[PDB]
């Protein structure tokens, strides 16, 4: 927001905090701003409708 | 590794004994290993 990071990924990128174990996803943008690691488990976008 | 290759773009699923010394990019796919077996013809019969 307003080329500024609201927390999280804002935490890490401000020398704040060291890592940000979570449920973070890899993005391109994400993965532009600080490093990732490898992923752990399989996950993307899925439908479901009762 | 010994000078002779600078890409390896080909099936090269990711191993701790691999990444120890080498470099690897993001996967492009996401597999699995599992068991392979060939079927069976003969299910039902009608003819006895």
């Amino acid at each position: 927001v307003n080329n500024v990071w609201n927390g999280m990924i804002g935490e890490v990128v401000y020398q704040r905090a060291v890592m940000a174990v979570g449920s973070l996803t890899i993005n391109e943008e994400r993965s532009e701003v600080v490093d990732f690691s490898v992923p752990f488990v399989e996950t993307g976008i899925s439908v479901m409708v009762s | 590794l010994s000078g002779q290759a600078d890409m390896i773009v080909a099936p090269l699923t990711i191993n701790n004994e691999r990444a120890q010394y080498i470099e690897f990019s993001k996967p492009f796919k996401y597999q699995g290993l599992t068991i392979l077996v060939k079927k069976e013809i003969p299910r039902s019969t009608l003819d006895s």
